[PDB]
């Protein structure tokens, strides 16, 4: 019969890259969630998730930190997602209705 | 917030060549947060909210872990990915938010859980329940202590 | 902002 690897389907959203540290903000929370919060509430409805994880990579790439007289006053952060799935991951919400 | 649904001509055009996703709840979720430890992580919480009410919305069921050391963790994402409740579900979601370095994070205690050992509780052998479902893993957590300054622009 |  057919057998499986170890490991699979997974996909793996990080909020920073290798070495590098994620920004959080002390009232909107982190910058990873808040785009990923707005990113799936908006486009699940018509865009799979490995699609999402790249918009929320544009969101990411485009904010600088705001913190003046720190170290992190306009810095970056980048995003990125790690994916062994093997289909399109749509998560149909609300289909069917109620 | 709000998450607007998909179409049922959405669904008929696009479910042949996606993952099955209409089990009722999606899946289970886990949303596991530290944020006293390593400083305070200052809106930590709202992250937590947020996304415990996006999982909701999403059709899934939400369990949620607080402020948990290293052994905690471990052992409570191994019982999570044991649970029934996967055998009838068509997915599943483990959200994970504190401190960390690069392959791991940190419990409250400041000791280190590797992330590699939370993606194999979760894998083909140990957790044949979900074999062949979509497993999904969000991770907000530093992966080094390097800030990237950004360049310009050309 | 401050970091993770």
């Amino acid at each position: 019969k057919m057998r499986l690897p170890t490991r699979s389907d997974m996909i793996c959203g990080y909020a920073c890259l290798k070495g590098t540290a994620a920004m959080r903000n002390t009232k909107r929370g982190s910058w990873y969630i808040e785009a990923l919060a707005q990113v799936f509430s908006e486009r699940a409805c018509d865009m799979h998730v490995a699609d999402m994880l790249v918009k929320v990579n544009a969101l990411i790439k485009d904010r600088e930190g705001y913190a003046p007289g720190t170290e992190f006053h306009r810095c970056k952060e980048m995003s990125e997602y790690c994916s062994t799935l093997c289909r399109h991951l749509y998560l149909f919400p609300g289909h069917p209705p109620t | 917030m709000q998450v607007k649904p998909c179409t049922p001509e959405f669904y008929q055009t696009h479910f042949q060549l996606a993952y099955r996703l209409q089990s009722r709840p999606r899946g289970l979720a886990l949303v596991l947060s530290n944020v006293h430890f390593l400083e305070f992580r200052s809106g930590g919480d709202v992250d937590h909210s947020t996304l415990v009410t996006l999982f909701k919305l999403l059709g899934y069921d939400v369990h949620v872990l607080c402020d948990q050391t290293a052994q905690e963790m471990q052992e409570k994402l191994q019982n999570f990915a044991q649970l029934p409740a996967h055998r009838v579900t068509d997915s599943c979601i483990v959200a994970l938010l504190s401190h960390g370095v690069e392959g791991a994070i940190y419990g409250v205690d400041g000791k280190l859980l590797q992330l590699q050992e939370v993606f194999q509780l979760f894998d083909n052998a140990n957790c044949p329940s979900l074999q062949n479902k979509p497993k999904m893993f969000f991770i907000q957590a530093c992966r080094g202590d390097e800030t990237d300054r950004g360049v310009d622009q050309q | 902002d401050v970091a993770d």
